[PDB]
């Protein structure tokens, strides 16, 4: 019920400001305030306080805390996340790079 | 606030959209699997119209005088009539959008038939009629096994997920419910033998067409659906009895102890 | 050192291609030379199956033949031959087998046996003193027997 | 670890970033001197020859999708329906 | 001119990651370091005019990796070295 | 450009995050940095031992970095260090030592309560080792003595103190009321008697975080790739506001050192102390609350690490997620009906300072052979050439060698010509469709021109709006850029399932007159009319 | 020693090179590389056994350049020395410090220092030998010498030996 009332509460604005937005987005949107149990701020106390990797809570607002924090509790950081792979400055696994290419020297007799 | 609160959302290789984390967020993205560039305003022909205007439309009656057909509709009306067969066939079909019926009426409680969905079929009968000259007064070549089993064999057709297991196929089903119902909604017997007066290259156009449109209306797996639907969200905030706009979004995305006017709708 | 405490690629576990477990393969310089001039030959073979469609002397000439075959890269594998040979003593590998069966008939490690079988000793003190490992694990009278043995297998070439 | 080829249970179809990065690589092989598969018919531009030869499906190349879980498969871009 | 954090998002919104990388190192900074196989730390000091590489304190001399990461990432490891937090980096998953 | 590397390359994949051990901190260091001079005595070179010495990393191109030799574009830098004769406290940790100091017995070094507790047996089935050291805070902060014997277990019994923080000092009160203020060296004692199942129960690991280590007692000094110091008109001579703090460290460092060596007033050491922590504090972070701020001669605040960490603009916003990058153009933004609508007409002048480098192939060797023969000032030409060995000739002063010859494998960098399909953006730019890819047709004068049905997914208007033009420098990429963006490619937006483009402005206006039925049109005319189609089969 | 171990090798391709006999080419670039280097891992690399059945694996694409990455896996002849190891070898270069001997692929350095005080260094002669109370040490003769120690860096390994022990020296 919280799930769908938050709906509702979104879908209520935009369709006052006489515009229309698609269902999947909305969607989607409620969906990630709910996936954790409860109802999840969008805040920077409703995401950077839950593991994501060190990078990806860091680079948002409070870094030094976040970077000290982490070194501290001797954190690991998986570095799949989108802006990990930006801080590092190598391909990640969106789009095009979200698989690789390969070749087959059995192919190149055809 | 939007930008980063949704940005390592994806969808892999399995039509499941999950985070980078591997956390599900949604099992099938927009709980359909359609992309949201391909989707248009349809109209649900189950509920739309009266009880006598579904029962003169969908009843096709073979033994009976109340709802027969008309003979000169198709080549072979004169041997269609008095078939039992096809009076089954057209009574598991009339029993199948009766049952689509009362779906829709549990589904939206509201009374409105337009939605969004895939595959536009106004356009492919148009272009089938407009393509084959078809016009009226013109005798079809189709029976009611072809128009029956037609759809019945399209509806196996239609695949978002290309898995074989039970839940694989529970959520495909659950999945295609929808749009499968609008195809038998769209695709009966006096519809198509009445109105559009369709022919065998042109009704199996007609199904090649749904089933390439319903293969190509598929979303792609790859493609950054958090991103799109902070941008999605975000766009509408710029032009912006209870407190509404600006505030009201702040309020709503905080997720606030107290809000502005605490009102109810006691019914 | 050299207390049978080799580096982590030359420990006594090694792990084939296959994924198999396999002992440490330790080669003294008698069929050493005969792996490679071995190998060398069939190498040969191999460069000219494509190509379709006294003792020093033979030693350098069979080396240039191979030289011909190599893009002249790896000219100190052929002054490695020209160390072994001026350095070996053995000949043909079924003397090379007896002398296996002398080294694994005490039960000692690869490498102790791969020193036993690459140097030239009289006495047990001598095997004792140039091979640290071996001091107490095996009897002086057993080396002995073994060197002499080795003694009638050796011939001058 | 490699799924056979009677467990493959991805699309068959070939998406716009799939056809993206073979055309991408492979018009970059090409403008370094890559062995041509199909008759040119007067092109100068390496993309459009990519093109030619993804019309023809004479790319010599197969996708290693990667699943979730740390699995892939192994679909090549002469099996995969363009389109 | 300035390739903002939005731009960014879009080109992550258009899915193009390869315009995003070149954008990020050869349009702007491409910088080469050589890491530690122990310690994934940037104390191996590099002298390659007789190829000899080196890393203090953890006895290295034979394994070292090279990596390419923009100069602010540089940057930020060394200030984080400068305020006693160790940016160990490791071209190999050990969690699996 | 740099220089070649033998070393296996690899992307980087885990990154791990943990605390410096003095230890490491010693075996990573190369100097000690003792005197706090910058440069010689003689004014020159660097004072060899000091804050910026030639065993750090250099700048100025000309200097060599003695201990990476290559030169300031390869140097990563070289790390110092600072050994103290007192340890002292890192302030991101000051909470967190403290709360181990209400986690922990402050004689015999044991966790307060025990695993007989039941609230602790609950607390430890936790796996999130924050909450953890939470709770097991919670729990251990209100019991106030060790105990010797507990029924169904350690010594001591000493009453624990309550540890309150006050001054970045933590000072200790025993009721027994006996107060007394807890030392650096007692803590860090303390700490060095911790069992392993102590601190690991908190949240720690041996071989990454040791309560020990939270105490700083060796410091590194980072070199001047980090910090770059200035030598303007040779006379005019700035340094960074981190290397005055090392200068501010190592003069309470040698003070406390000298005031500890003969003599003990017990003051004067507590105030030498107090200030090398308060130096080493506002080293770490400058603006620390309750604290005094540390302020620079001239007149400002002192730039410490924290706040080049935390502010808008700085590493993380304007270093790493956004960045100024190169070839790009920015200028205003006009009309052009007789353009198309994926284009966009890009002036003479930035066509010839913008490039592009293309590969010579046999299909384009007399084309950029054309280009190089033709010169830099002609449109029609090239810039750079790029021979395979990876080496740049310039095409300026190569005229006066005469003549230039291209081969197989080189790349050319050529003008922006047309067919070169460029993203364009608009900022704020807050949707998908406000970075577009478009076809660059070269016109003359210097505004950009475009079609008017394109400014609407960019809500501009033609009044001195100024846009942004970014080049692909990559064939994949430009390839990839045109394959995924374009503007018949984004015609109908996936926001609102509608088209985003349309009919705009006067051409809307015209085409309802145009459609009504009083409007007829002569032969004349329509004859025009049916040729200004570009695609118009002939057929009146 | 002289080992035998079974090692793998990153081979690096350029795109002009995919033609279907690209196979040959591997081995060709699986020699060329492998065969006479040398490797501070496991030590200067002699032949290359089991030409024939050469394992290809499967080639993988990086991202830019285009060039093609195999991963070989082969079995291989290698020597690596070790410390405290006797071995026997023949002088090359003379120097007052001590007598480069050479054993295989690798130069040995024997320190003066690391000699017995019988053993004198003589200019004199032509070329300069170690001259001491029963053996000269020339060019051409062969001495045997027990490696101390050894140093393995990157494609260059150099090893120093002594003879000062008993049951060494010239041969
Ligand atoms: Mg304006
Ligand atoms: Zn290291
Ligand atoms: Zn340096
Ligand atoms: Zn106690």
């Amino acid at each position: 019920a919280g799930r769908a009332a938050l709906y509702k509460e979104v879908y209520n604005v935009i369709a006052s400001d006489g515009s229309y937005v698609n269902y999947r987005h909305m969607a989607l949107l409620v969906d990630v305030m709910t996936t954790q149990g409860g109802l999840t701020s969008v805040t920077r106390h409703g995401f950077n306080r839950s593991n994501t990797g060190a990078l990806m809570r860091c680079s948002f607002e409070e870094t030094v805390e976040i970077l000290f924090e982490a070194g501290a509790s001797a954190e690991l950081d998986d570095c799949r996340g989108v802006s990990e792979n930006v801080i590092l400055g190598q391909m990640a696994p969106i789009g095009t790079g979200a698989f690789d290419v390969m070749i087959d020297e059995e192919s190149l007799v055809k | 606030r939007l930008v980063k609160a949704l940005e390592d959302i994806m969808v892999h290789y399995d039509n499941t959209t999950r985070n980078s984390l591997g956390n599900v967020i949604q099992f099938i993205y927009g709980e359909d699997g359609m992309d949201a560039a391909h989707i248009e305003k349809q109209s649900l022909d189950t509920i739309g119209g009266s009880d006598a205007a579904f029962e003169k439309r969908y009843r096709v009656d073979l033994l009976n005088t109340d709802h027969t057909l008309d003979p000169s509709l198709l080549e072979s009306g004169s041997e269609i009539l008095g078939d039992l067969k096809l009076q089954v066939l057209l009574d598991e079909e009339y029993k199948q959008l009766v049952k689509d019926r009362k779906f829709l009426r549990e589904v939206f409680v509201d009374g409105e038939a337009n939605w969004p969905l895939p595959v536009n079929i106004r356009r492919i009968i148009q272009n089938a009629q407009q393509t084959f000259h078809i016009d009226h007064t013109k005798p079809s070549d189709l029976t009611i096994k072809d128009i029956v089993l037609g759809v019945k064999d399209l509806q196996e057709n239609l695949l978002v997920l290309r898995g074989k297991n039970e839940i694989i196929q529970n959520a495909q089903r659950d999945a295609v419910t929808l749009f499968c119902c609008l195809l038998r909604s769209r695709l009966a017997t006096r519809r198509v033998l009445q109105e559009y007066r369709l022919t065998k290259q042109a009704f199996d156009w007609v199904l090649s067409n749904i089933e390439a449109q319903f293969l190509r209306s598929v979303v792609h797996p790859g493609e950054m659906v958090g991103v799109l639907a902070a941008q999605s969200i975000g766009e509408p905030a710029t032009q912006m009895k209870v407190t509404s706009g600006v505030p009201r979004l702040k309020e709503i995305l905080n997720v606030a102890k107290n809000m502005k006017t605490p009102s109810l709708t006691v019914y | 050192a050299a207390t049978l405490q080799l580096g982590q690629e030359f420990q006594l576990k090694q792990i084939n291609h296959q994924g198999e477990e396999e002992e440490l393969i330790a080669l003294n310089l008698s069929e050493a030379r005969l792996v490679i001039k071995e190998a060398l030959v069939e190498r040969r073979r191999a460069f000219k199956r494509s190509q379709k469609k006294t003792r020093e002397k033979e030693l350098e000439s069979i080396d240039v033949l191979l030289e011909q075959t190599t893009g002249g890269n790896n000219k100190d594998l052929k002054n490695t031959m020209q160390y072994l040979t001026n350095f070996s003593r053995f000949r043909d590998q079924e003397t090379v087998g007896a002398v296996i069966q002398l080294l694994k008939s005490t039960g000692l490690h690869p490498f102790e046996v791969a020193q036993l079988g690459s140097l030239a000793c009289d006495t047990a003190d001598e095997a004792k003193t140039l091979i640290p490992s071996l001091n107490n694990k095996i009897s002086d009278d057993e080396l002995e027997r073994i060197l002499k043995e080795l003694s009638n297998l050796e011939t001058l070439y | 670890k490699a799924i056979p080829k009677d467990q493959r249970a991805t699309t068959p179809y070939m998406t716009k970033y799939e056809r993206a990065r073979i055309l991408g690589t492979r018009a970059l092989q090409i403008s370094m001197n890559a062995p041509v598969f199909v008759d040119l018919e007067g092109e100068t531009d390496p993309l459009r020859i990519a093109m030619k030869e993804l019309a023809e499906k004479k790319i010599p190349l197969v996708i290693r999708r990667y699943l979730p879980d740390g699995s892939f498969e192994d679909w090549s871009v002469e099996e995969l329906i363009v389109d | 001119l300035r390739f903002g954090e939005m731009e960014r998002d879009c080109m992550i919104a258009h899915g193009a990651a390869s315009f995003l990388k070149e954008r990020l190192m050869e349009a702007s900074d491409a910088f080469r370091v050589h890491i530690c196989g122990i310690c994934g730390l940037m104390t191996v000091i590099a002298k390659l005019n007789h190829n000899q590489f080196e890393c203090k304190g953890c006895d290295n001399k034979i394994d070292i990796y090279q990596i390419h990461i923009p100069y602010a990432a540089k940057l930020l490891f060394q200030e984080l070295m400068a305020m006693n937090i160790t940016p160990r980096l490791y071209t190999d998953r050990s969690r699996d | 450009g740099q220089q070649y590397s033998s070393a296996p390359l690899r992307t980087v994949k885990e990154v791990q995050f943990g605390l410096f051990s003095p230890e490491e901190v010693r075996a990573i260091s190369v100097a000690k940095i003792r005197f706090p001079e910058t440069m010689d005595e003689t004014q020159t070179r660097a004072k060899i031992g000091g804050l910026n010495d030639p065993r750090l990393g250099s700048i100025d191109r000309n200097l060599k970095c003695q201990t990476c030799q290559e030169g300031m574009n390869e140097c990563p830098g070289h790390f110092g260090h600072i050994d103290l004769a007192k340890p002292v406290f890192h302030v991101g940790f000051i909470a967190k030592i403290k709360k181990v100091c209400e986690c922990v017995c402050m004689h015999c070094g044991k966790l307060l309560l025990d695993e007989h507790n039941e609230l602790m047996r609950q607390a430890l089935a936790i796996k999130d080792s924050k909450k953890r050291f939470a709770a097991i805070w919670t729990l251990c902060k209100t019991k106030m003595v060790c105990e010797t014997d507990v029924p169904s277990r350690g010594g001591c019994g000493n009453t624990q103190p309550t540890i309150r923080k006050d001054g970045l000092k933590l000072v200790g009160s025993w009721k027994k009321p006996e107060l007394r203020v807890l030392s650096t060296e007692e803590i860090l004692n303390i700490f060095k008697h911790i069992s392993v199942k102590d601190f690991t129960s908190l949240g720690f690991n041996e071989v990454f975080s040791r309560p020990e280590w939270m105490i700083l007692t060796c410091l590194p000094v980072p070199p001047p790739p980090v910090r770059p110091s200035i030598s303007f008109n040779e006379s005019q001579r700035g340094e960074d506001d981190l290397t005055f703090k090392l200068a501010d460290i190592l003069k309470a460092n040698i003070s406390l050192e000298t005031l500890e060596h003969n003599g003990a007033p017990h003051h004067a050491i507590e105030e030498a102390e107090s200030l090398l922590q308060f130096h080493v504090a506002t080293y770490m972070d400058n603006d620390i609350a309750g604290q005094p701020q540390a302020l620079q001669k001239s007149g400002r605040p002192v730039k410490s690490i924290r706040a080049r960490l935390k502010g808008k603009e700085g590493r993380i916003r304007g270093n790493l997620m956004g960045k100024r990058v190169d070839f790009s153009a920015r200028t205003v933004i006009s009309g052009d009906p007789n353009l198309e609508l994926d284009q966009v007409g890009v002036p003479k002048s930035i066509a010839k300072t913008l490039t592009y480098p293309e590969v010579v192939t046999p299909y384009n060797i007399d084309r950029l052979t054309q280009l190089v023969r033709n010169g830099p000032n002609e449109h029609p030409g090239a810039k750079y050439v790029i021979r395979d060995s990876g080496d740049r000739i310039d095409l300026r002063y190569s005229k006066r060698a005469g003549d230039i010859q291209l081969q197989y494998g080189w790349k050319v960098e050529r003008h922006i010509m047309d067919n070169d399909p460029v993203l364009f953006n608009r900022q704020p730019s807050l949707h998908k469709m406000s970075m577009m890819a478009h076809r660059v047709k070269v016109i003359p004068y210097s505004t950009f021109r475009l079609n008017l049905s394109v400014t609407s997914p960019y809500n501009a208007d033609f009044d001195g709006d100024e846009m942004n033009l970014h080049v692909p420098q990559s064939e994949e990429t430009r390839a990839e850029l045109s394959q995924l963006c374009a503007v018949p490619l984004q015609i109908v937006s996936p926001q609102s399932n509608k088209p985003c483009m349309g009919i705009v402005q006067d051409t809307l206006c015209g085409i309802r007159k145009l459609t009504l039925r009083d409007t007829f049109i002569e032969l004349d005319q329509v004859l025009n009319m049916l040729y200004w189609v570009p695609d118009w089969d002939g057929v009146i | 020693m002289f080992f035998i171990k079974d090692l793998s090798l990153n081979i690096t391709l350029h795109p002009s090179f995919f033609g279907p006999r690209m196979k040959q080419y591997l081995k060709t670039k699986l020699l060329e590389e492998v065969e006479g280097s040398c490797t501070g891992k496991f030590g200067y690399i002699l032949c290359v056994l089991d030409y024939d059945n050469i394992d290809i694996q499967r080639g993988r694409i990086l991202p830019t350049d285009g060039s093609a990455e195999f991963n070989v896996k082969y079995r291989a002849v290698v020597f690596k020395p070790f410390k405290g190891e006797v071995v026997d070898g023949t002088v090359v270069s003379c120097s007052q410090h001590g007598f480069e001997v050479q054993v295989g692929p690798m130069k040995v350095f024997v320190t003066k220092h690391l000699m017995p005080q019988d053993l004198t260094f003589n200019a004199g002669s032509n070329p300069p030998s170690y001259q001491s109370s029963e053996d000269v040490i020339t060019i051409k003769s062969r001495i045997r010498v027990k490696i101390e120690g050894c140093i393995s860096q990157v494609s260059s390994i150099h090893a120093i030996g002594s003879i000062k022990e008993d049951y060494l020296g010239a041969i």
